[PDB]
DNA sequence: TTTAACCGCCAAGGGG
DNA sequence: CCCCTTGGCGGTTAAAA
């Protein structure tokens, strides 16, 4: 099924694939805005502008689904292979307060970005009807363009060298070993 | 001059060897002793044995975890280490052997061990071959180095003195001791390396330092064949300046055998002169020293040059005559003390060594 | 004490190939000819010196990457993952020392019925249909997959023609890369490589090797120059795309603030236009001198003069007033 | 090429002006 | 002035693909988005090979932390690493935030590493086998002293001892002695010695075998250049080499009369190459009898002309102009060569000899057991004999082929010390010049273009048409096409000028 | 598509 | 003893992939 991501949000898609495969970087988590408070952000922005109450349940059933979609599904197809010796640490670090592990408020509008790629890959292979998918790709794509309305503030350009709240950090020799190579 | 030398050398140092075909043998060092010792220069240094080195005393630099590991990875005991092999690089490149531990420890306790003669004044000039492994840095094995002793040696130096300076003359770049002092203000580097596609990587020219210690950090790239009326003319003009303008007061000097005619792994042609020129030149300011020795592949060459380097600095000029060492058959078809130069092609144009000297200089023009 | 003889497994073998017992080896023998005291004075001569100022202290491939290395195969089905490509991700210190089978054997045993299956799914879309249900078919049927490293979905990799993915997955884009006198003469025009710095080429001579030059010829324009010219040391020749001090940053810090240069798209979905007011318009690198954002204007380049010459007059009335 | 200098020599005697 | 700045840069760069670069790089910065430092950088590799419209911008425009290319930076958090030793001082120099780690800096790509002659990898075995012998030796003999110092205490360095009983009792039985001794020490003890002795004696072979086998293979190692050398002077010593030579000196000098120089200082080198080209024509069996004496008379004759030395002493052993075609040039160039390599041979013979008849031995164990006797039973390592001479006459005995080119390389290399790596192909570059010499001599054209630079040569008193009616009539015999040279002379400093003039003439 | 046969060019030496 | 006989090597090119 056709997706029409805008250019602005598939050039920071092709931007993170870069970074993350390319300069060996990864992640500075938690982040600021994560996909919780984004989700929420739209949720709260939206439905005081709208005032029909179907799409007014519909969208919250959506973002509550999206949410839990992502939390099962981050640590299987969401991760590059450098990626996840920082889970594994996040993932231990967990477990040693006896607490589960919640993706939605570590992560953040990069991983959800990503997120929204594989969903006509995703579909493709389920028993679902047709009028019901044409309504998610409608909402994706009503979120997608929220999302680049506010695309100056959640995918800023800064220099992990320059600044230590840049959105990207670099990792070390041991780190890269361990992950590439064990 | 007439300095009081003093000399550290352990006799087990030459007993812990590397894979059969690795290029890296401690042998030399030993070698490197009975020239010393049928030269008859025992007569004029103080010759000492330093303490092996503790875990508390590498631990200054590096991390509890690789030392740790260190103390107890063994071939033996391999397969049980599946982690901290790929982590800490201790895998091919970097083997493991028998004495792994004990030459370490070893190697830095003779480098620590001549800083504390520096700094209390017994002597005014300390040399330990043993010692001068400036690759590994502070987590990681890199370049057949395990433990970084040149940094104890800084570290040691520093408890006394104001300011030091680490000149570096190994065909590799020193990136192990320029790192561990890229920020500080008080150790000033200078590195004469080959820039390339070369193993070291690092060592651009625009590398002058980050943060308080910006501008507190020199390298000098090099091609191919440079010989010994080139690197002289390069090698003098720089210290002369650092030492003019910087003004340490104490100084190590890393005495690699790497920059060496006709070497396994370099690529320089540099005679036993021209390399002996650099030390005569830094010992002709009369500050205290520490001359170790790090690289250096081709025994029958690195042992014939650190004798000599070790009789120049007792202020002898050594006979070109071998007094019949045990290890006689290893030295040649005309059994002399020289290394001969090839006749490789020098691609190291004046003009390129007049900008890297222009860039150099201006550099520094700001380091009262 | 009676211990067993000897070691009659005494020389295996060595460097030299013989047991290093043996010797001369005869075919190494005909191939290889042509037909002040000793240091014994450095046991007592030694003193140890300890005063230092601290002396009182199936498949080659895993299942999620496609790469080889470290595997945690299972036996159920034939499959290899690494122990970092798995969910949870499991340490090879800790082994489970057990059974383990993947995600899809342990649904086909615990749950494939392969009539029954439907009830299952049914279950638990019955008690989601009531809460969130258009994610019902997912959330249910992820628990069935293999965990897989994240790829681009083929298609937003193809909206930039000038990417490519690499070996093993990597990124890769538009640049990823004793005397020859040859090297100075083009070979399709018969002329010289006139360096751009210096305007010669410096061949020297055969008889005075030490008088030529190293040249580039710069990967990208194609311009010649020498290694002295522009100060480096060696050819670029393993690592990425040479560039020459002749090309556009591509990438500024200004005093901070950061720009960049957009990215190629294919030239369906590139949207050219062109300004009217021909003097002051603020554009950003991304012009052409002769989903719309990606808007390149097409300068005009007489206009790019005047956007200089004003500016300098800004500048001027900035510190002269 | 004279657009620029009838503009030029307009704005150079108005900076002459203002710099009297 | 101001109003032209930019036809003056598009002239200057000569380029649109790269003037499209320099706009794109002002409009970058009339968009406030490039500073003003970077700007006059990138005009500096623009414009700034000249000094006055690069002053010119500068002034114009007013213009009157810095990280390096090879650290990144970590963050705080990989900071935090516990040293249980670091003082306060420790952390005070050290550094944990910047790391290189040169695969960063490599590109992720690889080293190129060095080149090495197999030569240097017979070394690197032997250094090899060498280490391993004396390591197992030493280890052994420090163990055997060991045991030595505990067995004389009983009669009544912590893995060394380890080590070597295991590789002795390699059968995996030595963990058990190994206890065994802990809690058995005279017969490991002798067992050490026995291997020992064993050890030695093998290493006393392999000693011979070793020596041998290097002191055939130390100077071919050393030798770089030389071996590549006879090849690389096969393709690299044509015709079409010179004339790239000269036309790309030639290009270089339009963008700013002598292109080449030479200058003879020595006089004898001349008689030298005479006699090796008369021995090469005596010995040669390509030519017809007369065909000999012709070449012979017309190398002499060449000679004495051009430089006028001597026409009778050759048989014992006002600045002139040529013009010449190519064959002229190349014969020319070919005698250059030859005179250039033999006064550099020549120059530091002096020394060259006073080192060799210097040559000390030592007599510890050298003169007592083993020599270096090849190179002596054949009479070539220049006792005496001044060094010049003996090189001019083993190149007369090469030429003639008597000698075959191994001992020659070998004898060359042990008495020049690879600074006479250039004579390698000394009968090669003779048996050119002489082929040279003969084209020279069998071509009409040429025959006349010699016989117009005898004339004017011999004039010596010419009038003001001198090089004009000369000029005209050479290039009358010459064609449309070819290249023309002026080489020129001068009998007061004996110095030689080559102008390239290809078609200037028309 | 490239890379090894393949004929010229050279020089050392084993042995019949 | 002298000639195959070996041993290598470089530009062309056609042949196996
Ligand atoms: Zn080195
Ligand atoms: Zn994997
Ligand atoms: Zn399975
Ligand atoms: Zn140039
Ligand atoms: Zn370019």
């Amino acid at each position: 099924i056709s997706l029409q991501i805008p250019i602005k949000l598939k050039s920071v898609l092709v931007d993170d694939w870069e970074y993350v495969t390319k300069d060996k970087k990864i992640c500075r988590l938690p982040a600021d805005v994560t996909v919780e408070m984004v989700l929420n952000k739209y949720e709260h922005e939206v439905s005081q502008e709208l005032e029909s109450p179907g799409s007014q349940s519909q969208l919250s059933e959506y973002c509550a689904g999206l949410k839990l979609y992502f939390d099962k599904c981050l640590g299987n197809m969401l991760l590059y292979r450098l990626e996840r010796l920082q889970y594994d640490e996040l993932l231990k670090k967990s477990s040693k307060d006896q607490k589960p592990l919640v993706p939605i408020r570590i992560y953040g509008a990069i991983h959800l970005l990503r997120l929204i790629s594989v969903l006509p890959e995703l579909i493709s292979s389920t028993t679902m009807d047709l009028q019901s998918c044409q309504l998610l790709i409608k909402q994706t794509e009503d979120f997608l363009v929220w999302l680049l309305m506010h695309v100056d503030e959640y995918f800023n350009d800064k220099d992990p060298n320059r600044s230590d709240d840049a959105l990207y950090v670099n990792t070390s020799s041991q780190y890269e070993g361990v992950a590439l190579g064990m | 001059d007439k300095r009081r030398v003093a000399y550290f050398y352990d006799a087990d140092v030459g007993n812990y060897a590397y894979g059969a075909g690795h290029p890296m043998k401690p042998h030399r060092i030993r070698m490197a002793h009975s020239l010393i010792m049928n030269y008859g220069l025992y007569k004029k240094m103080e010759i000492y044995r330093a303490k092996p080195a503790t875990k508390q005393e590498m631990c200054q630099f590096h991390t509890d975890e690789y030392i740790d590991f260190l103390s107890r990875v063994t071939p033996d005991n391999l397969e049980m280490f599946k982690r901290e092999s790929v982590k800490f690089n201790v895998g091919d490149d970097c083997p493991v052997f028998d004495g792994l531990y004990e030459y370490c420890s070893i190697s830095g306790g003779g480098s620590m061990e001549g800083a504390a003669r520096l700094n209390r004044g017994k002597c005014d000039v300390a040399v330990n071959y043993a010692g001068g492994l400036h690759h590994a840095k502070k987590s990681e094995a890199s370049g057949f180095c395990y433990l970084n002793d040149i940094v104890l040696g800084i570290i040691e130096l520093l408890r006394y003195h104001p300011r030091v300076l680490y000149i570096d003359i190994d065909v590799h770049h020193g990136d192990g001791v320029e790192e561990a002092f890229y920020t500080t203000d008080r150790v000033m580097t200078c590195s004469f390396h080959k820039y390339g596609e070369f193993f070291p990587g690092t060592g651009e020219l625009r590398d002058i330092g980050v943060g308080a210690g910006k501008n507190y950090a020199v390298n000098v790239p090099l091609r191919d064949g440079i010989d010994d009326a080139t690197y002289r003319s390069v090698f003098e003009p720089v210290i002369k300046k650092i030492m003019e303008w910087y003004q340490p007061s104490a100084v190590v000097l890393q005495c690699g055998g790497d920059s060496l005619s006709g070497d396994r792994l370099g690529c320089f042609n540099l005679s036993m002169e021209g390399h002996a020129n650099c030390v005569n030149y830094v010992k002709s300011f009369g500050i205290p020293m520490m001359v170790v020795g790090g690289g250096g592949y081709t025994m029958r060459n690195v042992a014939r040059t650190w004798c000599f380097e070790t009789g120049l600095l007792n202020n002898v000029v050594l006979d070109k005559d071998l007094p019949y060492n045990e290890y006689y058959e290893y030295y040649g078809p005309d059994y002399k003390l020289s290394v001969r130069p090839s006749n490789m092609f020098n691609v190291n144009t004046p003009e390129y060594l007049d900008k890297v000297m222009t860039n150099i200089f201006a550099n520094l023009e700001n380091t009262k | 004490l009676n211990e067993p003889s000897t070691i009659s497994e005494d020389s295996k073998v060595s460097v030299t190939g013989l047991p290093l017992n043996k010797g001369p080896s005869e075919k190494i023998k005909r191939e290889s000819l042509w037909n002040d005291l000793k240091t014994f004075l450095t046991e007592n001569m030694t003193e140890e010196s300890n005063i230092r100022s601290t002396i009182g202290w199936n498949e080659d491939f895993c299942s999620a990457c496609n790469q080889s290395g470290s595997f945690l195969c299972c036996d159920t089905c034939p499959k290899s993952f690494h122990f970092l490509c798995l969910d949870p991700p499991i340490d090879p210190n800790n082994l489970p020392k057990g059974d383990w089978h993947c995600n899809e054997c342990k649904f086909k045993i615990f749950i494939n019925n392969s009539m029954a299956t439907l009830k299952k799914i049914e279950s638990n879309f019955i008690k989601q249909n009531n809460n969130v249900k258009i994610f019902a078919k997912l959330l249910f049927n992820i628990d069935s997959h293999n965990p897989k490293q994240f790829q681009l979905p083929n298609y937003i990799k193809e909206t930039f023609p000038a990417v490519k993915t690499g070996s093993r997955g990597q990124y890769s884009d538009e640049n990823d890369k004793s005397y020859n006198p040859d090297t100075h003469i083009d070979s399709n025009s018969g002329k010289f490589l006139i360096c751009y710095k210096c305007n010669q080429t410096r061949l020297g001579s055969w008889s005075h090797p030490e008088n030529s030059r190293l040249i580039m010829t710069c990967d990208y324009c194609q311009t010649p120059w020498h290694l002295d010219c522009v100060p480096r040391a060696s050819f670029k020749n393993l690592g990425s795309k040479w560039k020459c001090p002749l090309h556009s940053p591509t990438k500024v810090y200004k005093k901070y603030k950061v720009w960049k240069k957009q990215r190629l798209i294919n030239k369906k979905n590139q949207l050219y236009y062109e300004p009217l007011q021909k003097i002051g318009y603020q554009n950003n690198g991304n012009i052409q001198i002769i989903n719309q954002d990606f808007k390149i204007t097409q300068i005009d380049e007489n206009s790019i003069k005047y956007d200089f010459f004003d500016k300098i007059y800004k500048s001027k009335m900035v510190q002269k007033r | 090429n004279s657009i620029k200098y009838d503009f030029f020599d307009k704005i150079y005697k108005s900076k002459m002006v203002q710099k009297r | 002035e101001e109003v032209t700045f930019f036809e003056k840069a598009k002239r200057y760069i000569g380029n649109k693909h790269l003037y499209t670069e320099f706009l794109k790089i002002l409009n970058l910065y009339s968009q406030d988005i490039l500073d003003l430092d970077d700007l006059v950088e990138k005009v500096d590799f623009y414009l700034g090979s000249n000094k006055e419209l690069f002053t010119w911008f500068k002034n114009f425009v007013g213009y009157q932390e810095a990280f390096g290319p090879s650290y990144k930076r970590l963050p705080k958090s990989d900071t935090f690493m516990p040293c249980s030793g670091r003082d306060d001082m420790c952390w005070e120099v050290l550094n944990d935030e910047w790391v290189g780690h040169p695969v960063w800096a490599s590109e992720d790509s690889g080293f190129i590493a060095h080149r090495k002659n197999q030569y240097e990898e017979t070394l690197f075995k032997i250094e090899e086998e060498r280490h391993e012998y004396d390591f197992y030796i030493e280890s052994n003999l420090r163990t055997i002293q060991c045991l030595e110092t505990i067995v004389n205490k009983i009669e009544n360095s912590m893995t060394i001892y380890k080590k070597v009983i295991r590789k002795v009792y390699d059968k995996e039985r030595g963990f058990e002695i190994i206890d065994a001794l802990h809690e058995t020490a005279p017969v490991v003890l002798k067992r050490l010695k026995q291997k020992d002795e064993e050890w030695r004696r093998a290493q006393r072979e392999w000693n011979k075998v070793w020596r041998e086998l290097e002191q055939k293979v130390f100077f071919k190692s050393l030798d770089h250049l030389g071996l590549t050398f006879k090849q690389a002077d096969k393709k690299l010593l044509t015709t079409k080499q010179l004339i790239s030579e000269i036309s790309s000196i030639k290009v270089d000098q339009t963008n700013k009369k002598s292109q080449l120089d030479f200058d003879f200082p020595d006089k004898n080198i001349f008689y030298d190459i005479l006699c090796l080209a008369d021995t090469f024509i005596t010995h040669t069996t390509a030519y017809s009898n007369p065909d000999k004496e012709r070449l012979k008379d017309l190398l002499k004759y060449f000679i004495s002309l051009f430089f006028s030395i001597s026409f009778e002493k050759i048989e014992e052993s006002s600045i002139f102009n040529l013009f010449a075609n190519t064959n002229i040039y190349i014969f020319f160039r070919h005698w250059t060569t030859i005179y250039e390599r033999l006064l550099e041979i020549k120059q530091m013979n002096e020394r060259v000899t006073k080192e060799i008849n210097t040559r000390s031995t030592v007599t510890f164990a050298k003169d007592l057991d083993l020599l270096s006797s090849q190179l002596s039973e054949m009479g070539l390592d220049f006792v005496g004999e001044d060094a010049y001479k003996q090189v001019l006459r083993l190149s007369r005995r090469l030429i003639n082929g008597d000698l075959e080119h191994q001992w020659f390389e070998e004898s060359l290399r042990q008495a020049y010390n690879n600074k006479a790596f250039k004579l390698y192909t000394i009968d090669k570059v003779t048996q050119s010049l002489v082929k040279h010499a003969h084209t020279l001599m069998t071509d009409a054209k040429t025959a006349e273009i010699m016989a117009l630079f005898v004339k004017d040569r011999n004039a010596s008193t010419t009038s003001a048409k001198d090089q004009i009616i000369y000029r005209l009539q050479v290039r009358s015999h010459m064609s449309n096409t070819e290249n023309m040279f002026r080489i020129e002379f001068d009998k007061r400093t004996l110095h030689v000028s080559i102008q390239y003039i290809a078609l200037d003439d028309l």
